[PDB]
C-alpha cells in the first residue's frame, strides 16, 4: 500500500527537473543511477546516494563523538531533512523557497493525484505540508532495495556463494588488519548484518584544498571548508575540518574522491594514507601531480592516532586494497570496472 | 595436554588456552591481568596494528576472523600464557604471523608486550586455512 | 562455583548471539575499596619487578604496576593514590643508576608524578614495607637510606619534588605520626622520635631501651598509622606494642602469641610479613609453625589470632599452604590474606573462621609483600 | 660420576686443610673454542632477558650476558667477539626507547662497544637468529627493520657507529655473503641479493622464484656463512638448499627430510630452531614429530639426520625430552645441542650416536636460541 | 626437604644449599653462573662490603667466620638459589643481616645483585 | 747456634757502642718498656715515626708477587729485604745508629773482649778483623734476637680469646666483628681468605692511604718544604711510579700503646687514626676535619696511587663503631703492656 506508493512518488520526484530553480536538472542529474548515484559528467564532490539509507540519524554518542547524518559535514539529520535541504540548496536544486516548490508540484496533475492519495486532499495548496511531503517521498525512495542491494562480489563471498581471488583475499585481509578498519567498518567488533564500510563518524584526515575546484566554485580563495563545525548548532572547535566517513561501497566507480574531489584515481586516495606512515620521499608526492600533496586545509583536529599507524603500504598491498575495494561494487556496476 | 594433537576449541572459559577465539594467540590473555576478552588492562596502551586468524567457534559452527590486538607498554603479564598457531604463517606473510610484537600504533609509542585481546571483526575464512 | 573465565565466556557468547557491540579500549580499575589488596613481587632480587592490584572480594587481578629493582610500595589509606620508590639502570642492571618516586592514579594506574631522587639515595634491601612510608596527610613520602650512614629522605608529593636528607642516629624503619614527625627503631633498642623542618638539625629524642640485645625484633612489624599502633614481634613470638597516638611513645603490656608448651615444642613465628593488625577489632594475627630457631624466614602453615589488649588467643588457623606473608583488610568482617612466595599465589581467607575462600595464582616470580588501605 | 660441585667441594676443602690462600676476584671465562655454546632466553617477551655462555664439553655455565627486550645475539665465527642488538626503555617497559648494539670481549664479557641505533629502528619479534647478522669479516652488523617498511640497518663495528638504513623490497631475514652483500627472502618467493655501497641506494637483484605461495618456509632456516649454505625447511620438512658460495644463488636439488609414508602418518618438523647444519660433514639435522599441521611451534621429541648431498637419511634419534631448538658444534665428532624451552634445560648429545651426555638446567624463563661459533 | 627442620651442613657439594659455608647465604651461589666458591663470574663486580656468619664445618668440627661478598652489576643469576639464616639477625644488626644488598664498594658503583661468594675470614670467636 | 746467636744479639741490642758517638742503643729508640718504640715521640733527623719491633719477625722477605704487588720487607718504605738486612742498614743509617762505615762498626766490636769471644764462637776465629764479616755477623745476631719469643709473644687478650681462655666484652666483640666485615680486613689481615696461624693484622703490602705531611716533624727534619717522601718508590731498584707514596701496612699489634700513628707520626690518638678512614666514605662535613687540629686533614703528600678501591667503601663508621674498633684494637696489646692502656 502506502510504503510502495510513497517510494514510487519519490521515484517520480527524483527524476523531475521541475524541482530545480529554472527547471534544468533533477536529483538524477548529479546522482545518476547509471553511475552509482553520483555525477557521470559548488566546491564539494557529489557523494553517492547508494547505501545512504543505512546511516543513522545524526547524534552525539555517549563518548562525545558525533555520528550519522547526511552531507559531508553532517548538517542534515537524516535523508528526509537532507532532501528538504537539497531542494533549497544553491549547490543542489537551488529553489528559492518552499512556496516555489509547492507551486511546481501543483502545476502537475499526476502530483495532485499522487500526493493527495498519500497525504490528503489539499496537501499541495499548503507550501509547508507540500514541501515536507516531497522530502518524505524522496527519502522513502532512497530507502528502497534498489539503492542498497547488497549484491556485490563481497556480499556473494560473505554468503559463501563464491570465493575471493588470492589478490582480493589479500586486500580484504589488509583492510581488516590495517588502520582502514578503524574508520571504514560499521562496528568496533562483531559482525555487521549490513556492512557499508563506514563507522559514520567525523574525521579530519588532513586533505589539501582542491585548487581548481575551489577556483571554479566562486567561494573565494579565502574560503575554508570547516566540515562538521559548519553544521548549525555545532560550536565545538574540535570538530573543525572533520568530514563524514564515506561508505566505500561502489568506491571503484565513483571517482573523483574525498569531499572536494581532489584525487581522480582510487589508487591515489589509497596512497594518500602513506603520507602519515612512510619514510620514503615518494610518499610525500601526489602521483597525479608530481608535487607534494599540500598542507592540510585545516591544520588541527587530525586523526593522527589512527592515521600514524607505523606501517607503510608497499605497492603489493596497495594493489591488493584496490582489488578488494573493487569487490564492493554492486552487481549492476561491474561492467564499469573495465 | 598432548601439545602436538590437533587443537580442540571450547567456548566455556576465556582464561584457558583452548578457548576458541585464542586459535592464533601468542603471549598472555588480557582477561588475566585486569583487562577483559576484548579490552586492555589499566595503564597499558591498545595497539592499532593487528594480526588475523579465522577461528572456528564450536558453539555455532561458524568461523570468525579474530583480529588480535596487543596491549603494550608494560612488561609481559605472566598470567595465562598461551601460544596457538591455527593457520599461522611465517613472518613473510605478516598479516597471519604471530611472533611479531604487534604494538604499532599504540599511544606513547609503546612497543613492549603485555597481553593480547581476542575480538571478532568478521565472519570469514582463508584459502590457506578454512574449516 | 562458575569461575570468572567461565562467566566471561558465557557473557561474550550472549553478546555475540545478540549482536552487541562494545569498543576495545583501556579499562579503568574499579574504585579502590576496603577489599582491594596489592601484592608486590621483588622477584628474588631481579632487576625489574611487578605489583599486582587485586579485588580481594572477587579474587581477580584488576591491574598491575611495573617497578625496577627492589622498589618500596606505599598505598594511601584514604584510597586516593598509590606510589613507590624505585631504581633503574641505563643497561638493565649496569650503568647509570636512577632512583625515583612515582605516584599513580588508583583507577587508571597512570603515573601522575615521577620525581627523581638525587644521588641514587635509596636503601636496596629485600622489601620491608616500613622502609618507605607516607605521612598521614599523604603529602610527604619518607624513605630510608643506609649508605654511607642511616638517613631518611623527604619527598614532597604535593609539590612533586625531593626536599632533603635528614641525618638520624644508628636507627632503622620509619613510622610517621604527623606531617613532620616519625619514629625509628635504633640499634641500641630504643625508639627514636624525629621531628623535622625544611632546613635545620631535626629534633631527635629517644625512648628508654625497650628490649635487650638478645631479643630480636623482626624486620616486618605491623604499623597502623590511623591507630598509631606499632605491633613488633620478636623471633619467639613475644609481641611489643607501642602506642604513638598521642605523638609520644606509650608502651602497652607485652603479650606472647605462643604458649609456653608450644614454645617448648619448637613453635616460633616465621616467614616474611609475619604479623598483621586489624585496627577496628584491635586484633593481631601471627604466622607460626614448628621450626628450628634459625629457620625464621621459612614459610609457616598456621596463623594465631589474639586480642591485642589482653593477649588472649582467639583462634589458631591451619592455612593448608606454605604461607610467607599475611595481612588483613580493615573493614568490619575482614579478609585474611596469605601469600605463598613458593606457590606465587595469594590465598584469601575468611579472617573470622580461617576458611580459604578463593585464590589468585601466577603472581610473579617470588611475591612477598601484601599492602591494603585502611579506608575507614 | 663426580659432579662439578662435588669436585669444587673437594678442592676447597683441600685448600683449607693445606692453608692455601687465594685472592677473591673476577674470573675470566675459558678461551672460546668449538664446544662453547650460547643459549639466549627471550623469557616469553619479558622486558629484560639473559644469555648463558656454556662450556658444552663440561656442561658448565661459564658466564652470562644481560639483554633488554627481545635482543638479537650474534657470535663471530672466529671466536673473537660476541655482540647483540638490544632495546631498553627509561621506565622498565614504558618511556623513551633506546636501541643499541653491544660488542663484548668473549673472555671478560665486558662491553667493548655500545653503539646507539637512532630512531629505535629494531624489529621486535620472538627471536630469529638471521634477523641480525655479521658480515664474514666481522666488521659490519646488519639488522632487520619491519616498521614502517622492511629495511636493513648497517652498523660499523670497527668505527663503532651506526651508518644508515637501506630500503629493500618486501623481504625478510639477512644472510650476509661478503663485506657489502647479503641475501634476503621475499614474500614473492624469490631471494633478493642486496649489494650496498658507502652512499647509494643498494643494488638489488632477485633470483627466480623458488617455492610456491602455498609452501611455507620456516622462520628459522640454518645458514653457514663459511659454507655459503642456506638450509631452509618448509612446514612439511621439504628442504631448500641454496648455495651462496659463488656470491650468487645456485639452487641445489630439494631434499625431503621425511618420507611420503611418514608424512601420510603425520610427521612434520616443529619447534623453534628446527634445523641445524654441520659444515664439515655437510649434514642436516631436523626436529620432527607426529603433530597436526598447525602445531608447528610445539616441541618435537626426535631428530632426523640426513646427508645434504643425497637426502639419504643417516640417523633418527629419540631425544628423550620435549625439544624446541637444535644446533651443533662445528668440530669433528660434533655435539648435538637440544634445548627445551619448557624444562629451561640444554641437553647435550653425541651427534653421531644421538645419546644424551650431560645437561645444563635453570637457563632462565623460556630459553629458545642456541648459537655456536664455526671456528674451523 | 623439610624447610623448617634445623639446617644440616655438608662438606661435599658447593652447589647445594646445604653446603656448610652457605649457612647465611641469601641469593644465588656464584659457582652456578661462571664464578667459583670464592670468585665472581666474568663481567660482574666484586663488592668490598660483607656480612658475616659463623658456619660449622662438619669436615673438621670447627666453626669458621664466613664473610660473604656479593658479585654485582648483573641481573640475578637465577641458578642455584638459596636462602639460609644461621645466626642471622634483623636489619638493625647489619653485620649479621642478609636481606641487604651488600654491593657497596663494587667497581663502577654496581649495586644490582647477581650472586654471592662464601670465603672464610676466620675461626669463630 | 740458635740460643747463642740470639743471646749475642741481645747484648748488641742494648749496647751504645754501636752508635756513632756512643750515645744510644737500639733499645734507646725501640724501648722494650714501650713495645719497642720511642717514648720521646709519645705524649710521654728524618720525619718518619719509629715503628715497633714486636712481631716484625713474622714479616716475609721482600718480594714482588705474581700479581705485581710488592709484599714483605722492613722499614716504612720496604727498602730492607728482611731483619738482617734492616739491621745492617740501621747500623749505618743517619737516622738510627749512624755509624760511618762497616770498618767503624768492626772497630767498636773489637774494643770489647766479650764480643771477640761471643762472635768467634759462632762465626769463627778472626771474624772481627774482617770488617765485612764482622758487620754481617752483628746484623745476623740482631735479627736472631728480634726473632725470639720475647718480641712476638702472642699473649694479648685477643690471643687468649682465640684460645678460648677469655671472652671479649660485648664492645670488644662488636669491634672485632666490624673489623672483619669492614674494609679494615682487606689490608690488616695476613690472608685474603682462610685462617692465619700467627695473625699480625697486616697483609705486608704497600698502600698509599693519602696521608698529609706532618708539618712539624718535617720542619724539624730539615728535609725541606719541597721534599716528598715517596715511600716504596724510594727503595733502590724500584723504579715504578705507581709505587710512589705507598708504605708498608703496619701490624696493628700493640697499636694502642705505640702512638703517635702513621709513617710520619701525624696523629697522636688511636681514635684519630680510625676516623681518618671516614674521610673516604662519609658525607658529613666533620669527616674531613682532623679532630686533633680542628682543620682539614690536608692534601695527601702523594696524590697518586691511592688505594681508592679499598678505601671508598660506601660506608661511614658511626661513633659507636669507632668506639668498638678502639676497644677491639686495645685487645691486641701484649699482656706485658696492658698497664700502659690506663694513661
Ligand atoms: C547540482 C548537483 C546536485 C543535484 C541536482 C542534487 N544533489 Fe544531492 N548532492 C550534491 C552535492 C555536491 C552534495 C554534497 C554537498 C555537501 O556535502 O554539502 C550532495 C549531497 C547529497 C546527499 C548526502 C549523502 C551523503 O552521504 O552525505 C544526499 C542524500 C543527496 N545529495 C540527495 C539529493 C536529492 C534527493 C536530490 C534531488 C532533490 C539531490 N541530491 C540533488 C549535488 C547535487
Ligand atoms: C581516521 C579514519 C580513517 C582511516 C584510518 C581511513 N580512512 Fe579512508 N576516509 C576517511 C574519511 C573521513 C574520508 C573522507 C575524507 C574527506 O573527504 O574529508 C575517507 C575517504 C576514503 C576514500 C575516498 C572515498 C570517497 O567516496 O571519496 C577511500 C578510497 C578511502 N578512504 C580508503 C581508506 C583505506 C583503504 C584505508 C586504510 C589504508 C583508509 N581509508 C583509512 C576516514 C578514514
Ligand atoms: C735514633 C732512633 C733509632 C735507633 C737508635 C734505632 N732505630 Fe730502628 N728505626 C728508627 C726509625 C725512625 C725507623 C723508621 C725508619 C724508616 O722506615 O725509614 C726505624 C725502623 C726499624 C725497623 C723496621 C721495622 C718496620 O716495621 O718497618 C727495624 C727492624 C729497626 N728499626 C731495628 C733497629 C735495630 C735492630 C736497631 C739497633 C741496631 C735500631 N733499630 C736503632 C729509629 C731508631
Ligand atoms: C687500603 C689498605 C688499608 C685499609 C682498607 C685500612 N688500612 Fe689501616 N693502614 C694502612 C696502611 C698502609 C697504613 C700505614 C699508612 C702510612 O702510615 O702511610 C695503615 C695504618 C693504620 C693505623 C696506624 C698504625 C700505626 O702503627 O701507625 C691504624 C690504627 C689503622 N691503619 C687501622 C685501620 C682500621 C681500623 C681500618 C678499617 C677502618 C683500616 N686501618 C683500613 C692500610 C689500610
Ligand atoms: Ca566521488
Ligand atoms: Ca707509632
Ligand atoms: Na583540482
Ligand atoms: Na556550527
Ligand atoms: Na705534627
Ligand atoms: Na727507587
Amino acid at each position: 500500500p502506502a510504503d510502495d506508493a510513497l517510494a514510487a512518488l519519490g521515484a517520480q520526484l527524483f527524476v523531475d527537473p521541475a524541482l530545480s530553480r529554472n527547471a534544468t536538472q533533477s536529483c538524477a542529474t548529479c546522482h545518476d543511477p547509471a553511475r552509482a548515484f553520483t555525477d557521470p559528467r559548488g566546491d564539494r564532490n557529489t557523494p553517492t546516494l547508494g547505501y545512504a539509507a543505512l546511516v543513522p540519524a545524526f547524534h552525539r554518542d555517549a563518548n562525545g563523538k558525533y555520528k550519522g547524518g547526511q552531507f559531508w559535514d553532517g548538517r542534515a539529520d537524516d535523508l528526509k531533512q537532507q532532501a528538504g535541504q537539497s531542494m533549497l540548496n544553491p549547490v543542489e536544486m537551488a529553489m528559492p523557497d518552499r512556496a516555489a516548490v509547492a507551486a511546481r508540484l501543483r502545476d502537475d496533475p499526476a502530483y495532485r493525484t499522487g500526493f493527495e492519495a498519500l497525504f490528503g486532499k489539499g496537501v499541495l495548496d499548503d507550501p509547508e505540508r507540500a514541501f515536507d511531503a516531497a522530502a518524505e517521498a524522496l527519502a522513502a525512495y532512497q530507502a528502497t532495495g534498489e539503492f542498497s542491494p547488497f549484491d556485490s562480489k563481497y556480499d556473494r563471498v560473505m554468503r559463501g556463494e563464491e570465493k575471493f581471488t588470492p589478490l582480493e583475499e589479500f586486500g580484504y585481509t589488509v583492510f581488516i588488519t590495517w588502520n582502514c578498519r578503524l574508520c571504514h567498518m560499521q562496528r568496533k567488533q562483531g559482525v555487521a548484518e549490513r556492512e557499508t564500510f563506514t563507522n559514520f563518524e567525523y574525521h579530519n584526515i588532513g586533505l589539501p584544498v582542491n585548487e581548481t575546484a575551489r577556483e571554479a566554485s566562486g567561494l573565494g580563495a579565502d574560503h575554508v571548508d570547516h566540515g562538521l563545525l559548519a553544521r548549525p548548532g555545532i560550536e565545538d572547535p574540535a570538530q573543525s575540518g572533520r568530514f563524514k566517513v564515506p561508505s566505500l561501497r561502489n568506491v571503484a566507480v565513483t571517482g573523483p574522491y574525498m569531499h572536494n574531489g581532489v584525487f581522480t584515481d582510487l589508487r591515489t586516495a589509497i596512497l594518500f594514507y602513506n603520507k602519515y606512515t612512510s619514510r620514503r620521499p615518494e610518499a610525500k608526492i601526489n602521483p597525479e601531480t608530481g608535487a607534494p600533496w599540500g598542507e592540510p586545509e585545516v591544520a588541527r583536529n587530525l586523526s593522527l592516532a589512527e592515521l600514524q599507524s607505523g606501517l607503510m603500504l608497499d605497492d603489493g598491498r596497495v594493489d591488493a586494497l584496490v582489488a578488494f575495494l573493487e569487490t564492493l561494487t554492486d552487481r549492476r556496476y561491474e561492467p564499469l570496472l573495465e | 595436554t598432548d601439545p602436538r594433537a590437533k587443537w580442540v576449541p571450547q567456548d566455556n572459559d576465556i582464561q584457558a588456552c583452548d578457548y576458541w577465539r585464542h586459535c592464533s594467540i601468542d603471549g598472555n590473555i588480557c582477561d588475566c591481568s585486569g583487562g577483559s576478552l576484548t579490552n586492555c588492562p589499566p595503564g597499558t596502551k591498545l595497539a592499532t596494528a593487528s594480526w588475523v586468524a579465522s577461528c572456528y567457534n564450536p558453539t555455532d559452527g561458524q568461523s570468525y576472523l579474530i583480529a588480535y590486538r596487543d596491549c603494550c607498554g608494560y612488561n609481559v603479564s605472566g598470567r595465562c600464557p598461551c601460544l596457538n598457531t591455527e593457520g599461522e604463517l611465517p613472518v613473510y606473510r605478516p598479516e597471519f604471523a604471530n611472533d611479531i610484537i604487534w604494538c604499532f600504533g599504540a599511544e606513547d609509542d609503546a612497543m613492549t608486550y603485555h597481553c593480547t585481546i581476542s575480538p571478532i571483526v568478521g565472519k570469514a575464512s582463508h584459502h590457506h586455512h578454512h574449516h | 562455583q562458575e569461575t570468572q573465565g567461565q562467566a566471561a565466556a558465557r557473557a561474550a557468547a550472549a553478546d555475540l548471539a545478540a549482536g552487541q557491540d562494545d569498543e576495545p579500549r583501556i579499562l579503568e580499575a574499579p574504585a579502590p575499596d576496603a577489599r582491594r589488596v596489592y601484592v608486590n613481587d621483588p622477584a628474588h632480587f631481579a632487576a625489574v619487578t611487578q605489583q599486582f592490584v587485586i579485588d580481594g572480594e572477587a579474587g581477580r587481578v584488576i591491574g598491575m604496576i611495573d617497578g625496577g629493582f627492589l622498589p618500596n610500595p606505599v598505598v594511601a589509606d584514604d584510597g586516593s593514590f598509590i606510589a613507590h620508590a624505585s631504581t633503574v639502570f641505563s643497561r638493565i642492571a649496569r650503568g647509570e643508576r636512577t632512583d625515583y618516586v612515582e605516584v599513580f592514579d588508583p583507577v587508571t594506574l597512570l603515573p601522575t608524578a615521577d620525581i627523581e631522587l638525587p644521588d641514587a639515595p635509596r636503601f636496596l634491601v629485600g622489601t620491608y614495607p616500613w622502609m618507605t612510608s607516607l605521612t598521614p596527610d599523604g603529602k610527604t613520602l619518607l624513605f630510608y637510606q643506609f649508605s654511607p650512614a642511616p638517613a631518611v629522605g623527604v619527598v614532597d608529593l604535593e609539590g612533586k619534588a625531593f626536599k632533603r636528607m635528614l641525618d638520624v642516629p644508628d636507627c632503622y624503619h620509619i613510622f610517621p605520626t604527623a606531617p613532620d614527625t616519625f619514629f625509628m627503631h635504633c640499634r641500641d633498642g630504643s625508639l627514636a622520635k624525629v621531628a623535622f623542618g625544611t632546613e635545620g638539625t631535626p629534633e631527635i629524642t629517644h625512648t628508654e631501651v625497650f628490649h635487650p640485645e638478645d631479643e630480636f625484633l623482626i624486620n616486618h612489624p605491623a604499623y597502623s598509622q590511623k591507630a598509631g599502633r606499632l605491633v613488633w614481634p620478636t623471633y619467639t613470638g613475644k609481641i611489643h606494642q607501642i602506642d604513638l597516638s598521642s605523638g609520644d611513645a606509650k608502651f602497652l603490656p607485652a603479650v606472647e602469641a605462643l604458649t609456653e608448651a608450644e614454645r617448648a615444642d619448637g613453635w616460633r613465628p616465621g616467614g616474611w610479613q609475619q604479623v598483621a593488625y586489624h585496627r577496628a577489632l584491635d586484633r593481631i594475627y601471627l604466622l607460626v609453625d614448628q621450626r628450628d630457631e634459625w629457620r625464621h624466614k621459612t614459610a609457616s602453615r598456621f596463623v594465631v589470632v589474639l586480642d591485642a589488649k589482653t593477649g588472649e588467643r582467639l583462634a589458631k588457623f591451619e592455612m593448608g599452604h606454605e604461607i610467607d606473608s599475611i595481612n588483613v583488610s580493615q573493614d568490619e568482617k575482614p579478609l585474611l590474606y596469605a601469600l605463598s612466595t613458593g606457590d606465587k599465589t595469594l590465598y584469601i581467607h575468611d579472617a573470622e573462621s580461617g576458611e580459604e575462600l578463593r585464590s589468585v595464582n601466577q603472581l610473579g616470580h617470588g611475591p612477598q609483600v601484601i599492602t591494603t588501605a585502611d579506608m575507614g
